């Protein structure tokens, strides 16, 4: 069969369940060290040349280009927990 | 086998373990996916229409012997 | 030489058999992750890119994109199964996929494909039986209708007024008793007040 | 240094002959699976997404595009057949693939063409003139036109009610028999129900 | 009277072009015996004698002819070989039982896929109309002379 | 260095005389397989669509797509065969080609080309003079004309009423045999009942109504017919007639070669070349038939000194057997002709070591 | 009848390759030959056999051509026996 | 077979699959004669529970019949023997996960 033909996602068994966990990871480990009163903020420099230094995980992970859906979810984390507290967003 | 599978519970052990129980306990005797072994799904208000699984076996049975039948798949182009 | 026409596929008894088997086998365990109460959801991202996630064997097939016809086999017994039933829409196709699965040993080990047809036939006839033969007769006993309607509306968001989704599911049906035709039983959706409120206008 | 243009056929002696028998047999094994009582149709596809489901030889050989011209020659004789009689459209078609395929086996034992062709002229009307001498005059006798229809009910989606239809043919040939005229027997395909319900 | 209006019903529409095409066949070969009261045997049966009888005939005739009559009669012992595969019983033992029980059992010898093996097809109801078969012989054998005789496909540009 | 504009090819010598050798035997060898009564058609495919199945070599040669110049003169040979006397179209393109198979090997000997015209020239002649030697003189002889007009009617679309046509074909060339000429004689084919009901509209015009199944059978009883008006349009113009079979091809390839020997000269080698060349005919009767080439044709060649030059190949019995008494003979100018046409055709070949293929 | 017969069938048309061969070392056409021979023989009797010299099948008993018994009934039993086993065997180990 | 079913366990496919393993000698007997191993196992398995089973396959006769008839007795301890050292040596085997052999 051709199901989805060229230009087509779709990942099935360990390939993917794995993939989501380092895709979960590597997001997580970047505001991980945003966290605390010495908070190492970081430089969000977008497509159009915007530059944006910030701290908080939420504004970063609404700033940062992700692609992979699962890490998308993270932003998602993000969010809420930006929309009902605020800080600890890096923690979620 | 799905099921105990989709539920943690171990498909090949479950299954033969439901078919023992299903000799001695009653036709109603299945698998809860929920107890992590055989239990009366019958006590445990789980039930089906007659016509859902008539069906199912009918449905995909047939198809099964008209795929089985066909030798043979050159339409051109 | 040259009796096929340019670019043409011309699958042997031998040969056809195997892809069919394949293609659908691939396709069944695809859905057979999504069966149960814990089923596993499938983000189906189009071309377009308006995405559907669903846990309904249907909903993924009829979503995907489906090049060998074998397969397309498959996307039929799980629309039929929802327009005969509704739900075990996953189940039909699974089964089929083992069905194939343990026929094919019989291929290749010498038995005429045509004998497999006729004995899996025989043995449908004998599962409805036992099936049926077992199964509790229910009663118009607008009882055992709330039954059938209240357990069937667990598990999801209408659970929370399943208390009244049922019986207005009885009394839908209870009219268009001419058997029942789902065509004489008009949904509407409207954004007002709360499930609660919901009436059946006769 | 060229008889034909760089793109003109002309197989010639057994090349020519070689590459026709194949090309006809192939066809003729094709729909070697929907001879007689039971057997296995053909989902064609052309490409124009129309999906045909047909136990018949003849719809089959005219729904595929055939480019192979000795091929073409046995559409003809799925289409003559079909619009002589109708059944056994797939018998005629086989039969042809299966001769040329002995013919080949003789000229790689060198024999020429038409001596086999001598040979089997000979055989084909013994065949024939053997059936007429050898067969039995039954009858209008409804017993066995019941036996005709049933036998060629069968071998498709009817035969579940191929009882039913066999007496639906046999009554409705047998009222405007003495001519032969089916012009008269009009059909109506009505979709719903079952076959079994069909009235004439 | 002296028409007849058949309603068919069938489940889906494709079930219901089926039904009215094997009808309007069906009625066709009845004209067929409506015009010729003779009627051969199936299972093969009738081939099977043609078979034989060619054979005899390729026998007692020397020169290639022999061969080609032989090739002849072999290539029609193939309606009963089919007939047994398609059904899933072995041809090899159906070609050997069909055919020596023919010249025992005359021409009402054929072949029965329900019970896989041959019987009497005079006594089972077994049937056809003699103008099919007549087409058969008639048409696909001197048919294939012509697609014999062209030894060259030839063409322009 | 380039001293032409490279668009017109040009060989040298045997570089072009080989190239033409193989290609015009070629195209012959592909006629020859239809060559007698039992002789294997041909399909024709254009690129339209249009299948063409064929016996007659102008009716092959007039679809095949040819741009070799030499071919090109192939099929002027049997088209100008099929409009002059038509019957045996096949012929003049098997023997042409045969010429060639002959000539080549006299070639290698160091015979140069326009010295090989010479015997072939030598020897036609005096095999066409050997015709009128062997060659019947019948007689408004409605018996012998009429059976011409049927041995051309034969193994054609016609030849189950060509005893009808035959008559048809006889009074319209009868009555405008004022000295005949084929132009008084019009035809006009038209649907509706059988070949039985083919009239003749009365003479010095004829109009001949023929009536057949498809439009294709009548097409083939009227070119059966057309060929009919022809050969005893032949006879009638020339009291000649010879028997077919092979038997004439016999006697000459026979006196050729003892003429051959009495003309010394490398004329000799040439007119012995040309007398085997007049076996490849009869050799490819008892081919496209079903018998041994080699064993019929000595066959009858040992038959053809013990009776006579009256003696050919029976390609329906399988053997040796007299054409006269069979009732196997064609008109005179035909034979007459076919060695001409395919001859002097030949001589041009020979004649041309360059070539300026277009593409 | 049974796989019996195109066994046997086969055995027959395998005893046949000997005249076939027979004609064919002689340039005589072998094909023609096995039909001239065969149908003759059916008429002939058992006296009909190739003549070589003559290319055709002329009577054995009237040109003095008899073989031994001894010689035919060795052969026959020989090979057909010997090649079952031959035949018996389905996976031998030999050299590379 | 059935006594797989009396006892359940995962012992209770195995069983069964001895039951399958225990088929093979009379499929082979019925392939080595030349008739199909899968058809002669219908008439077999059939012929064998109807009659007892004191009916095998006769590969002489190409089919079923009774073999206390055929006068085709074999020892206890052939039998007996066979499924042990068979039984014993396949078991060691399965044991086997790991070889490492050198040279």
């Amino acid at each position: 069969e051709g199901p989805l033909s060229v230009f087509g996602d779709r990942s099935t068994g360990e390939a993917i369940r794995s993939q989501n966990v380092m895709a979960a990871a590597s997001i997580a480990n970047i505001v991980k060290s945003s966290l605390g009163p010495v908070g190492l903020d970081k430089m969000l420099v977008d497509d159009i040349g915007d530059v944006t230094i910030t701290n908080d995980g939420a504004t970063i992970l609404k700033l940062l280009e992700v692609e992979h859906p699962a890490a998308k979810v993270l932003c998602e984390l993000a969010d809420l927990q930006d929309k009902e507290v605020g800080d600890g967003t890096t923690s979620v | 086998s799905t099921l105990a599978e989709n539920a943690g519970l171990n498909p090949i052990s479950t299954v033969t373990e439901l078919r023992n129980r299903h000799a001695q306990g009653e036709k109603t005797t299945g698998i809860n996916v929920r107890k992590g072994g055989i239990s009366n799904i019958l006590e445990e208000l789980v039930v089906q229409p007659l016509l859902v699984s008539v069906s199912a076996l009918t449905l995909a049975t047939e198809t099964v012997r008209s795929i089985l039948k066909i030798d043979d798949v050159v339409n051109t182009r | 030489g040259r009796g096929k026409s340019a670019y043409q596929d011309r699958d042997k008894p031998a040969q056809i058999r195997f892809s069919n088997i394949s293609a659908a086998k691939a396709v069944a365990d695809a859905i057979r992750t999504s069966l149960g109460p814990k089923g596993m959801d499938k983000m189906i991202q189009d071309g377009k890119g308006d995405v559907t996630i669903t846990n309904d064997g249907a909903t993924i097939l009829k979503q995907m994109q489906v090049l060998h016809p074998a397969a397309r086999m498959l996307v039929e017994l799980s629309k039929a199964q929802d327009i005969e039933a509704g739900d075990g829409t996953t189940s039909v196709v699974i089964i089929a996929g083992s069905l194939l699965d343990s026929c094919t040993k019989l291929l290749q080990k010498g038995i005429h494909p045509t004998i497999i047809s006729e004995s899996f036939q025989k043995a449908l006839e004998k599962g409805i039986e036992i099936l049926t033969d077992m199964s509790r007769p229910v009663e118009s006993d607008r009882e055992t209708l709330l039954n059938s309607a209240a357990t069937s509306l667990n598990s999801k968001v209408v659970s929370q007024y399943s208390s009244l989704l049922s019986p207005m599911s009885v009394d839908a049906v209870m009219k268009v008793i001419d058997s029942v035709d789902l065509r004489d039983i008009k949904i509407v959706k409207k954004l007002g007040g709360t499930i609660d409120d919901c009436e059946l206008v006769e | 240094v060229n008889i034909f243009k760089a793109g003109a056929d002309e197989e010639r002696a057994e090349t020519a002959r070689l590459s026709s028998f194949i090309g006809a047999i192939a066809i003729g094994d094709l729909v070697k699976s929907t001879l007689g009582p039971k057997g296995m149709d053909k989902i064609l596809l052309s490409s124009d997404a129309s999906l045909m489901v047909t136990n018949d030889g003849a719809t089959i050989l005219k729904n595929i595009g055939v480019d192979n011209p000795a091929a073409k020659v046995l559409v003809d004789m799925s289409r003559v057949q079909d619009d002589e009689v109708g059944d056994g459209t797939t018998s005629v078609t086989v039969l042809a693939a299966e001769l040329l395929r002995e013919a080949e086996s003789l000229i790689a034992k060198k024999i020429h063409p038409q001596t086999i062709i001598a040979g089997w002229r000979e055989a084909t009307k013994a065949a024939r003139q053997a059936l007429l001498n050898s067969a039995v005059d039954h009858g209008k006798f409804r017993q066995d036109l019941m036996n005709i229809a049933g036998t060629t009910l069968s071998s498709k989606l009817l035969t579940h009610h191929k009882d039913h239809f066999t007496k639906l043919a046999v009554e409705a040939v047998l009222r405007l028999k003495g001519s032969g005229n089916l012009e008269a027997i009009h059909v109506i395909k009505k979709l719903g129900g079952s076959l079994a319900d069909s009235y004439l | 009277g002296e028409a007849c209006t058949i309603v068919l019903r069938g489940a889906t529409q494709q079930i219901l072009d089926e039904a009215e095409r094997s009808l309007h066949d069906a009625l066709c070969v009845l004209a067929q015996t409506v015009k010729d009261s003779r009627t051969v045997y199936g299972g093969g049966c009738s081939e099977m004698l043609m078979a034989h009888a060619v054979t005899q005939l390729a026998s007692r005739t020397p020169g290639k002819e022999a061969v080609a009559m032989e090739s002849y009669a072999k290539a029609l012992r193939m309606l009963p070989t089919i007939i047994a595969d398609n059904a899933g019983y072995d041809s090899a033992d159906l070609v050997a039982q069909l055919r020596a029980a023919h010249s025992e059992g005359k021409t009402t010898a054929g072949l029965d896929m329900k019970e896989g093996t041959i019987g009497d097809m005079s006594v089972l109801g077994i049937t056809e109309s003699f103008q099919v078969k007549r087409q058969v012989l008639l048409s696909a054998a001197e048919a294939a002379e012509v697609i014999l005789r062209v030894d060259n496909i030839i063409k322009a540009a | 260095i380039i001293k032409d504009q490279d668009r017109k090819s040009r060989l040298m010598g045997l570089e072009a005389l080989k190239s033409h050798i193989m290609a015009a035997k070629a195209v012959a060898n592909t006629m020859k397989t239809s060559l007698g009564p039992n002789g294997l058609d041909k399909m024709m495919v254009d690129k339209d669509g249009d299948v063409t199945v064929t016996n007659d070599g102008a009716t092959i040669l007039s679809m095949m797509d040819v741009d070799h110049q030499i071919a090109k003169l192939m099929v002027e040979l049997s088209k100008s065969q099929d409009d002059e006397i038509g019957d045996g179209t096949t012929g003049v393109v098997v023997l042409a080609g045969a010429l060639l198979e002959e000539a080549e090997q006299l070639l290698d000997r160091g015979i140069h080309p326009i010295r090989i015209a010479d015997g072939y020239e030598q020897a036609a002649r005096i095999a066409i003079e050997h015709l009128d030697k062997i060659s019947d003189s019948v007689l408004k002889n409605t018996e012998p004309l009429i059976q011409t007009a049927k041995t051309t009617l034969g193994s054609k679309v016609v030849n189950s009423c060509h005893r009808q046509m035959a008559e048809i074909a006889v009074n319209a060339v009868l009555t405008v045999a004022d000295d005949v000429d084929f132009e008084l004689i019009k035809v006009e084919g038209k649907v509706g009942g059988r070949l039985e009901d083919t009239k003749l509209i009365k003479s010095r015009a004829v109009t001949i109504f023929i009536r057949g199944g498809n439009k294709m059978i009548i097409e083939e009883a009227k070119r059966s017919l057309h060929d009919a008006l022809c050969v005893i349009r032949n006879l009638i113009r020339d009291n000649r007639v010879v028997y077919g079979g092979g038997a004439a091809e016999i006697s000459c390839a026979l006196a050729v070669s003892q003429e051959a020997d009495k003309c010394p000269t490398l004329e000799q080698y040439a007119m012995r070349a040309f007398a085997d060349a007049l076996e490849v005919i009869p050799m490819a009767l008892a081919e496209n038939s079903g018998m041994n080439p080699i064993q019929t044709m000595t066959e009858v060649r040992a038959r053809q000194v013990k009776e006579n030059p009256a003696l050919g190949i029976d390609c329906l019995h399988k053997g040796t057997n007299d054409m006269k008494h069979q009732h196997v003979i064609e008109t005179l100018i035909g034979k007459k002709q076919q060695i001409s046409l395919a001859t002097q055709m030949v001589r041009m070949i020979l004649k041309i070591d360059d070539i300026r293929k277009p593409g």
